[PDB]
């Protein structure tokens, strides 16, 4: 057992009012359940998923995501639930990370 | 450059299902083309790029079978998981196996891989050699036994050195534009002050393929570490890649360091600064 | 391509 990383970020550097792509990428974790969301202003958005894979040392990987438009007050951010987690994840995008 | 073929099967214990749930992806260096999934009514292997559609039915009904073949021996060594090390019915486990062949820029055979990991840990693997096995504990060590006498080592090395390598050279023909591009990271330096204490500088790379890149600051001559972050590498979405490595210098020293980006989609190494 | 292999466990 092993805890989610998670990383937040567009696709292309962020100019509001252009289309982009948020992804939530999710890394390092064990076991393989684990419940990831994309949020809009704390609401779920519609976004795939990646086919489940892992690296070298085992550990599971998944990119989560969907297209967006940037900004004005919009805020954004990817939820994470995991067994190794007592409590969800929130972690906020931010757009030079 | 050395390029690889991967497969990554993972087995599902569910354990509230007849079966167990196989997951299986294909790849190409670091990009993907196949995948399996024993959840499908239909369970067949499907394309994951669009250069491997135009493979012919034989193709996809030879990966099926045997993916419906790896699939039931994993379920197999799941139930034998459980009595080698004295397991509880409740709950879920987890059979990582990875198996594939690396092969160098001439088409030399480097390294052939067949792995396999419970619950996220060491169970058995085949040696650097292709012909001996190390088990992780007692549990797996009698597997090896039962591996050893079956010379399924030989037949995973007969796989590896024909199968694996021939195949891995027609899908870098068939994916040619995708799969041998040098795409080149698009850069920028951004400047983040802080108050009277100095300045967050992060160097970016967006958009480049393969995934290998090297980003290092640094000032005169020396690589710097103190306050420098450095994300993993990640994927953006559409086949490329991005990264960036941030260091926090001295107010008004913004010029004296530079960010280096070192890609094999690059002519030359290439050396930024903050304007 | 994937392989075909075979043995029990």
């Amino acid at each position: 057992a092993r805890p989610p990383k998670v990383q937040v970020y567009s696709r292309h550097p962020a100019e509001n009012g252009k289309p982009n792509y948020l992804n939530c990428y999710v890394s390092g974790f064990h076991p393989p359940q684990i419940e990831i969301d994309l949020l809009k202003n704390g609401e779920k958005m519609n976004a795939e998923q990646s086919d489940l894979s892992f690296s070298k040392d085992w550990s599971f990987y998944l990119l989560v995501h969907t297209e967006f438009t940037p900004n004005a007050v919009d805020q954004y951010s990817c939820r994470v639930k995991h067994v190794t987690l007592d409590k969800p994840k929130i972690v906020k995008w931010d757009r030079d990370h | 450059g050395p390029h690889s073929l991967r497969y990554f099967d993972t087995a599902v214990s569910r354990p509230d299902r007849g079966e167990p749930r196989f997951i299986e992806v294909g790849y190409v260096d670091d990009t993907q083309f196949v995948r399996f999934d024993s959840d499908a009514p239909n369970p067949r292997m499907e394309p994951r790029a669009p250069w491997i559609q135009q493979e012919g039915q034989e193709y996809w009904d030879r990966n099926t079978r045997n993916a419906m073949g790896n699939a039931q021996i994993y379920r197999g060594n799941l139930r034998t998981a459980l009595g080698y090390y004295n397991q509880s019915e409740a709950g879920s486990h987890t059979l990582q196996i990875m198996y594939g062949c690396d092969v160098g820029p001439d088409g030399l055979l480097l390294r052939g891989y067949s792995q396999d990991a419970y619950d996220g840990a060491d169970y058995i693997a085949l040696n650097e050699d292709l012909r001996s096995w190390t088990a992780a504990d007692t549990a797996a060590q009698i597997t090896k036994r039962k591996w050893e006498a079956a010379n399924v080592a030989e037949q995973w090395r007969s796989y590896l050195q024909g199968t694996c390598v021939e195949w891995l050279q027609k899908y870098l023909q068939m994916g040619k534009d995708t799969l041998q591009r040098a795409e080149p990271p698009k850069t920028h330096v951004t400047r983040h002050p802080s108050s009277d204490l100095g300045v967050t500088l992060r160097c970016w790379a967006l958009g480049f393929y393969p995934k290998e890149i090297s980003l290092t600051w640094q000032r005169e001559g020396q690589d710097q570490s103190q306050d420098m972050e450095l994300v993993e590498t990640r994927p953006s979405g559409d086949g490329t890649f991005q990264k960036w490595a941030a260091l926090v210098v001295p107010p008004g020293e913004e010029q004296s360091y530079t960010c280096h980006v070192q890609h094999e989609g690059l002519q030359e190494p290439l050396t930024l600064r903050w304007d | 391509m994937t392989a075909h292999i075979v043995v029990p466990y």
